[PDB]
């Protein structure tokens, strides 16, 4: 889950602009199947990667860029 | 499972030594060579065709 | 004398950027605040069970250090005071003394119900009903104890406030 | 302070408001009032806000310096001290600072001018606009603060604007506006006792010949309390000062012994005598080079003026309070800058006064 | 203009080299602090700083700028002498001690046959800088860490000085460059492995790093001398501790792992054959390579500074002074009477060629 | 006189720091393991239906 | 030691109430009487090492604390102050699948203790900080009422369980 | 069934005794390796 291969595959799947945002707020480059979007606009993904650790199989993509609440 | 995020600072520290060494090796060598080309500034700068 | 005082100048948090020297002082503000936000060094002022959750924020799962948060054992090297636990009467003068010894700029976070308003010990003969009776508190974290994520939400909320500061643009405009 | 800031628990204002107090006067008590201390983040505002909030009087504190107002809240219980962001170039904010209030206090003022405000805009423009808006907002009582030598005919800019400031208040608010003219207020971290303790005082002989009367900042704070809570003080002018006459040259030297500071005071730069045409020049330059309020030209003219007592105004005996002499309070405000510790009582300080003037 | 501007560069060229040198050291020191937390973070299953600049690259920038913009706490307003003087001595000594380290053959600011003495002399000035910090203070915690600080640095200075002299005895030269070149056929880690352990142990004490941490022990004496330091005096003193870490890690590479010498002469030869020696591009590549070999060797020891901190509990002070005197010193004097004996027996007394 | 180890074995472990080099090696094993950290606020720790929070 | 605290108040009150917890309740209070004991020593042994200097063993164990606090929260709703044990038994029954998580943690936890005993038990620096420090005689321990581990260290084989 | 219970046959046994098997060569061999490196090292120093 820390090897550069896991970051390479996620970098390629997302593309630049999606991954650049994760390189700005998330600090990690992840890719997952989209599950839904909520009333505020956040999008919630699920990670299918067999190497991802126990508590990191779901995450969010906040609407803003420089800030997250 | 090698962590690449952990080794990022080392690749930057490796560049720190290389930056200082690369400059010193080339700049001092170039200056020593140039002043060892002739007794005036119009000789040191230019390189003759022959 | 003569004073032509306008009435429509917006207050500082609302004033839009017009000339170049606004951006010059704004940039000096962002660079200064970004450093203070990112080097968020609290002071290890854990008092009671609220401190156990404070240490768990630094544990591997949450890893406060990954955000630039390093607990310091001295006011000189700390800018954040985290009141984690019950503030008794006997401890109260020491808390004020430790607070006064922190160089500016400084922020104080109140964690848990004891620090906030007494909590379970609100009707005791030896408990201060809220640490905001002794020191100014910048943000209140609720819970008994607040979860580690609840404390990180409090820290994240304060950083958003520190990044909103305009200490140097204030001089150029409000002063 | 004491235990109850009032003489009665029911207080009717000029506007027909009936304010009923509850409690014994401690933190959980209330007085029913709602003040508005302008410049509460200033030196005098902090003591004035503290006393009002200590007894359960809601205080609206308009501020511009976001961090400087945080320590104001410790004085009041939950919901007592309220914060309203404002700017004297904004009218809407001031019309919200005084919206729900029953007392308006105006401590805004300056002896220095800045790139965004002059002394004319602050001592005259702000006070006027406050009183005009405080009147239209249905406030029963306004208290104003000016300098100790308010005289619209003074050649000094500070007392020129401070003197005119008194008029434009009563010409805006009306003939009910109280006025307070405190003497130089000494306290912990006071602007007055600071320059007396500052080591490298450039142009010391030029600056310290000015003579004044010391006055306690707390008594000024407590005096303002008595004025707001008494309706018999409307339209009255107060000149607050001390009895014994002290000169800064006396103080700067009496202080010197308490600090315990041979070759050093001359070498360290404690004495920095200066020709006056230079001081007018260097203080001229720092007006547009320094980014901080330095000892400017107008302050230099004040050093040529001793304190004047306008004998037609009132004093502390009108309030039934004994003025406090700087003899008993000079020592406890220099301990921050200070075997056996050397403690000076009233007798010790007065004897120390004798030594300074003895050749 | 083009002729009256070239000579301007030639009149400023040797100032650009020095700035490139100072920047080269500071970049290593600045990113050493991140690498310490990033490495010790991953050995504790943490992550370490990865939120301040992309992947935490701007972590030293934030910490330095945060402290450079704090209110300096002086005992009285004009007491800047007391706070700054301690760290200033420490910083200058370790920054002047970088003047003898060569990044290649001859590429050092100071070259003289007394480089080893200059290096040991400069370090002992920094020791004087450290003990002065507490000795001008009345704080009990800060003044506590002077008598114990003084002896710890005093005691492990004999061990560090003697080890350097044994290597200098094997080459019979007190020049840094000669020592590095003397290791062409063999690296002094093979014959003098015990001295490398003794050098590295001594190096930890001199920089007051754990497990020899009793000076600035958080559980024992809080921040040590730094419990009274804030803002700039904290950074300058903190920077000095990490200039020494980079330096003492580089010194272990120089004395035992061949300095800038290549790991493989063949790989060094093959790489350089792709460039023409008649163009300045050859010399950049060689300088990058030669400093690269030193950097990799030095990095391994900056790694070991952090690595030992994450694996060894702190050593008690009373048992720490008796370690260098009753264990290390007899061994170090035993070798200094052993190496001349072996060399003489085989008629191999060294000469500076 | 009843120590099973010979003098040299006890001194080789003592001079060459036998257990310390092992102690370093175990710590270095963790360097090549997956860390535990989760990237809050983009991820959340587990919650259960019985959890007590805001009213 | 949150749950053992409320176990001694439950035992005292049930003793006064002349009541006895049913069989399953007692096993749950033993199950979480030892989870709590593991929680305490992970906090005590590892913070003791942190004071002595060993920073890393602290961090390794505190992830086990996070894994154990999950069992506290899954049965009671609070990570720390679970008012779970009460006079008469426990608040609620165990949620489905808790036993299968205590087991899966238990299979691995043995290796987590070994990696702690790797850095400390045989470390000469650790043994220099502790062997011969704070010696207590059996006569002194009984006189001062020292109990628990600071009485079996002095050689007395006494245990309240 | 309608409660959280262990399986019919129970859970498999776990590991709870100490597991720290020693590693590395005998102490004599490390000393032999040290004096081989020292001997070879001074051979190369004496050669140069
Ligand atoms: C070293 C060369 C290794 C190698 O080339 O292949 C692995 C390595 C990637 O490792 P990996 O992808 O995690 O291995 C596949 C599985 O994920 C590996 O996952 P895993 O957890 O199953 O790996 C198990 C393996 C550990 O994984 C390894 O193979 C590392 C072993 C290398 C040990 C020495 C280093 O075994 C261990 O855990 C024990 C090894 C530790 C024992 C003590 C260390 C020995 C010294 O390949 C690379 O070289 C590329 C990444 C290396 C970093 C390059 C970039 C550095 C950052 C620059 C900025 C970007
Ligand atoms: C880089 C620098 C160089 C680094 C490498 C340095 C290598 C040199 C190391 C110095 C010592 C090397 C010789 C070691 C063997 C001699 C010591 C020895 O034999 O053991 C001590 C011996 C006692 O015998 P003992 O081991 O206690 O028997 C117990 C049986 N259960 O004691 C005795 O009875 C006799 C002792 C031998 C007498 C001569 C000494
Ligand atoms: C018993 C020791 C035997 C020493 C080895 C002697 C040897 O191998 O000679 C090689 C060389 C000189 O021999 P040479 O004249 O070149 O003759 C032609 C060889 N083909 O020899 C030399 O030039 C230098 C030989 C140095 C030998 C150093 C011996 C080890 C150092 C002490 C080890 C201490 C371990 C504790
Ligand atoms: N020893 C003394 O202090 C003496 C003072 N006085 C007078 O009393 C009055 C109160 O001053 P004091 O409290 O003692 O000390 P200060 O000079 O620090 O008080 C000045 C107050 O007025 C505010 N102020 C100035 N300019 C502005 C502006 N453009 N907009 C909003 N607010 C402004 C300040 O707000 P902020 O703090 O945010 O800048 C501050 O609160 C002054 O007029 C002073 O001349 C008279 C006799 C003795
Ligand atoms: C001698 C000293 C050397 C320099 C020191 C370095 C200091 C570190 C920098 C701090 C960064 C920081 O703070 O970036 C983040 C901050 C805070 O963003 P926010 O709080 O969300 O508000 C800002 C966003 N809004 C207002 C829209 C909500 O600004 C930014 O988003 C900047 C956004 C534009 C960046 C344009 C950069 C142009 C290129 C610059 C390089 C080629
Ligand atoms: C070396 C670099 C030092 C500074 C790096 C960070 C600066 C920063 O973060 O500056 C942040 C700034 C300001 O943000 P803004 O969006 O203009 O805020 C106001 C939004 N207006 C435009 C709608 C009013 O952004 C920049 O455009 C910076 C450009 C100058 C560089
Ligand atoms: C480097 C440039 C230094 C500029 C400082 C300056 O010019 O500062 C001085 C002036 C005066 O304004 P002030 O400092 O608020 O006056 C208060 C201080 N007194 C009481 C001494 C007067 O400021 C300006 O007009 C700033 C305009 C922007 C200048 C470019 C930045
Ligand atoms: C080192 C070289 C790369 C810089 C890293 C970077 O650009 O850092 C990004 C900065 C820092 O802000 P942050 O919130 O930590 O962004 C990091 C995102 N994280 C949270 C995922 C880690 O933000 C910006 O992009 C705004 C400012 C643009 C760059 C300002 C230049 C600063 C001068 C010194 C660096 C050139
Ligand atoms: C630990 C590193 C020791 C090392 O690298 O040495 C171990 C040995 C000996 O090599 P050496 O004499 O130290 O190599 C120095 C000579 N050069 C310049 C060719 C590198 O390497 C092998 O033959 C494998
Ligand atoms: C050789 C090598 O890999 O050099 C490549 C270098 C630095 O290598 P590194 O792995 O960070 O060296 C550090 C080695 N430690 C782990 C011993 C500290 O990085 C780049 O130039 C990209
Ligand atoms: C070779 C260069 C690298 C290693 C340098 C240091 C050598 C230390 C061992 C000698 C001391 C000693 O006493 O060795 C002997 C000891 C203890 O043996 P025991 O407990 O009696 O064994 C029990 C009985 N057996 C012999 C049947 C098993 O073995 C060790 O602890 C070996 C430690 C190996 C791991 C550490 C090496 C990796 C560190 C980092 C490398 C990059
Ligand atoms: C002849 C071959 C020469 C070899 C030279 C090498 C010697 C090294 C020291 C051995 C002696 C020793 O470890 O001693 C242990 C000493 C003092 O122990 P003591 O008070 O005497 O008690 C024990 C002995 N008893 C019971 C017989 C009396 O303290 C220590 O724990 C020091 C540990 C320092 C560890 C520092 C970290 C290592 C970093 C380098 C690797 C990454
Ligand atoms: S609020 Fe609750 S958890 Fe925090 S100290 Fe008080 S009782 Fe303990």
């Amino acid at each position: 889950s820390s090897s550069i291969q896991r970051t390479l595959r996620n970098l390629w799947k997302n593309g630049f602009k999606k991954s650049f945002k994760q390189l700005q707020g998330y600090n990690d480059i992840k890719s997952g199947r989209l599950v839904g979007t909520d009333s505020f606009g956040n999008k919630f993904y699920e990670v299918d990667d067999p190497v991802e650790i126990h508590m990191r199989t779901r995450f969010v993509e906040y609407t803003g860029f420089w800030r997250q609440d | 499972m090698i962590p690449f995020e952990a080794l990022i600072p080392y690749a930057i520290m490796f560049a720190g030594f290389c930056l200082g060494g690369g400059v010193m090796n080339s700049a001092i060598t170039a200056d020593i060579t140039k002043r060892a080309r002739g007794p005036n500034q119009e000789i040191k700068r230019n390189v003759g065709e022959d | 004398y003569s004073s032509d005082l306008p009435t429509d100048i917006p207050v500082l948090s609302k004033r839009p950027h017009t000339n170049l020297l606004d951006y010059t002082f704004t940039t000096f503000d962002k660079m200064k605040n970004w450093a203070r936000k990112s080097s968020f060094w609290p002071m290890t002022f854990g008092l009671a069970c609220c401190a156990v959750e404070m240490m768990h924020v630094s544990a591997p799962r949450y890893d406060q250090d990954r955000l630039g948060i390093i607990f310091r054992a001295s006011p000189r090297q700390s800018d954040i005071m985290i009141v984690a636990g019950t503030v008794t009467n006997k401890m109260a003068p020491a808390l004020r003394q430790v607070y006064d010894q922190m160089p500016y700029p400084r922020w104080v976070i109140s964690m848990g119900s004891c620090a906030n308003g007494g909590g379970y010990y609100h009707y005791s003969y030896s408990v201060v009903r809220g640490v905001d009776r002794i020191v100014p508190v910048d943000i209140y974290v609720p819970g008994c104890p607040p979860t580690s994520e609840a404390l990180m939400y409090g820290v994240f909320q304060l950083q958003k406030k520190m990044m909103d500061g305009q200490t140097h643009r204030m001089w150029y405009r409000s002063y | 302070v004491s235990t109850f800031p009032l003489k009665s628990d029911i207080n009717i204002t000029k506007s027909g408001k009936t304010l009923l107090s509850v409690g014994q006067g401690g933190r959980s008590s209330r007085t029913g009032f709602t003040a508005t201390v302008f410049g509460g983040t200033g030196f005098l505002g902090r003591v004035v806000v503290s006393k009002l909030a200590k007894h359960g009087t809601n205080v609206v504190v308009p501020f511009r310096n976001d961090r400087a107002r945080r320590q104001l809240k410790v004085n009041g219980d939950l919901g007592v001290v309220n914060f309203v962001e404002f700017d004297i170039r904004n009218l809407k904010s001031i019309e919200d600072s005084v919206k729900y209030s029953d007392i308006v206090i105006n401590l805004i003022g300056t002896e220095h001018f800045s790139k965004n405000f002059s002394i004319e805009d602050v001592n005259i423009g702000a006070a006027e606009r406050i009183a005009k808006a405080a009147k239209e907002a249905g406030v029963s009582r306004l208290i104003h603060v000016s300098s100790y030598n308010a005289n619209p005919s003074s050649s000094s800019d500070f007392y020129a604007t401070k003197g005119i400031g008194e008029q434009v208040v009563r010409d805006n608010f009306g003939p009910d506006a109280t006025i307070v003219r405190p003497a130089p207020m000494y306290f912990r971290n006071s602007p007055f006792l600071n320059e007396l303790l500052q080591i490298k005082a450039l142009g010391g002989n030029v600056i310290f010949k000015k003579e004044v009367y010391p006055v306690h900042a707390l008594q000024v704070g407590e005096a303002i309390e008595r004025i707001a809570f008494d309706d018999a003080t409307a339209g009255q002018t107060y000149e607050l000062f001390g009895k014994e006459r002290y000169s800064k040259k006396e103080l700067r030297e009496m202080i010197k012994h308490i600090i315990h500071i041979g070759y050093y005071p001359y070498s360290a730069g404690f004495y920095l005598p200066a020709p006056e045409p230079f001081l007018y020049a260097f203080a001229l330059i720092r007006q547009y080079i320094s980014s901080q309020p330095r000892f400017n030209v107008d302050q230099l003219k004040r050093s040529h003026i001793n304190q004047e007592i306008d004998q037609s105004a009132k004093t502390f005996t009108d309030l039934g309070m004994v003025p406090d002499e700087l003899s008993e309070y000079l020592y406890r405000y220099v301990k921050p800058h200070i075997q056996n510790r050397t403690v000076y009582s009233k007798e010790d300080i007065e004897k120390l006064r004798d030594y300074v003037n003895t050749p | 203009m083009l002729n009256n501007l070239f000579d301007f560069i030639e009149y400023i060229e040797y100032w650009l080299i020095i700035v490139a040198f100072v920047a080269s050291v500071l970049i290593v020191v600045a990113y050493l602090t991140v690498a310490e937390r990033k490495t010790m973070g991953y050995m504790q299953r943490r992550l370490g700083p990865n939120a301040v600049g992309y992947y935490g690259v701007l972590m030293a920038v934030a910490d330095a700028l945060k402290l450079l913009s704090k209110e300096i706490v002086l005992p009285h307003n004009g007491d800047i002498i007391y706070v700054m003087s301690g760290p200033l001595i420490s910083l200058f000594s370790v920054l002047l001690s970088w003047a003898v380290i060569p990044f290649g053959p001859g590429l050092s600011l100071l070259d003289s046959e007394y480089s080893i003495i200059y290096l040991l002399a400069s370090g002992s000035i920094g020791v004087f800088g450290t003990v002065i910090v507490g000795w001008m203070s009345n704080s009990k915690y800060t003044v506590l860490a002077t008598v114990r600080t003084t002896a710890q640095l005093i005691s492990y200075e004999l061990v560090l000085t003697t080890v350097v002299f044994i290597i200098a005895l094997i080459v019979s030269s007190l020049n840094i460059n000669v020592i590095i070149e003397s290791q062409y056929n063999i690296w002094y880690i093979i014959p003098f492995f015990p001295l490398c352990l003794i050098f590295f142990i001594s190096a930890l004490a001199e920089t007051a790093r754990p497990p020899f941490d009793n000076v600035e022990a958080e559980s024992e004496l809080v921040s040590g001398h730094m419990t009274e330091l804030s803002a700039s005096p904290f950074v300058i003193f903190f920077l000095s501790e990490y200039c020494s870490m980079v330096l003492m890690s580089t010194l272990t590479a120089i004395f035992f792992f061949g300095g800038y010498l290549p790991f493989s002469n063949t790989i060094h030869h093959l790489i350089l054959n792709l460039f023409d020696q008649h163009s300045i591009y050859y010399f950049i590549i060689e300088g990058i390579l030669l400093s690269g070999y030193l950097a990799i060797k030095a990095n391994f020891f900056m790694f070991s500074f952090v690595w030992i901190r994450a694996a060894a509990p702190r050593l008690r002070y009373d048992l720490l002074i008796l370690f260098c005197w009753y264990v290390l010193l007899p061994i170090v004097f035993a070798i200094v009477v052993f190496a001349p004996g072996i060399l003489y027996c085989f008629d191999a007394l060294p000469v500076i060629i | 006189e009843e120590s099973s180890e010979s003098a040299l074995s006890k001194a080789t472990k003592w001079y060459l720091l036998s257990e310390i080099f092992r102690g370093l090696y175990i710590t270095l094993e963790m360097y090549f393991r997956a860390p535990y950290t989760i990237y809050y606020p983009f991820e959340k720790g587990p919650v259960s239906p019985r959890f007590r929070g805001e009213h | 030691s949150m749950m053992t605290n409320e176990q001694v108040f439950s035992l005292a009150v049930e003793k006064l109430l002349n009541l006895e917890v049913p069989e399953r309740g007692q096993y749950i209070r033993t199950l979480f009487g030892e989870i709590t004991r593991v929680l305490n020593h992970l906090m005590s042994v590892l913070s003791h090492a942190m004071d002595v200097g060993a920073l890393t063993p602290f961090l390794w164990g505190f992830e086990e604390r996070e894994k154990l606090m999950e069992f506290y929260e899954r049965v009671s709703g609070a990570r720390l102050h679970s008012a779970y044990v009460r006079p008469g038994g426990v608040s609620q029954d165990l949620p489905a699948g808790l036993l299968d998580d205590i087991y899966m943690w238990a299979t691995q936890f043995g290796d987590r203790l070994d990696e702690t005993e790797e850095l400390l038990t045989d470390s000469r620096i650790w043994k220099q900080r502790t062997i011969g420090i704070g010696e207590v005689t059996a006569e002194d321990a009984l006189n001062y009422g020292l109990s628990g581990v600071m009485l079996r260290g002095s050689g007395v084989p006494f245990d309240i369980r | 069934a309608t409660q959280d219970l262990p399986p019919i046959s129970g859970y498999a046994p776990i590991q709870w005794k100490r597991n720290l098997p020693s590693r590395g060569f005998r102490p004599v061999i490390w000393f032999l390796g040290l004096c081989t490196a020292t001997g070879y090292g001074f051979y190369q120093i004496s050669l140069a």
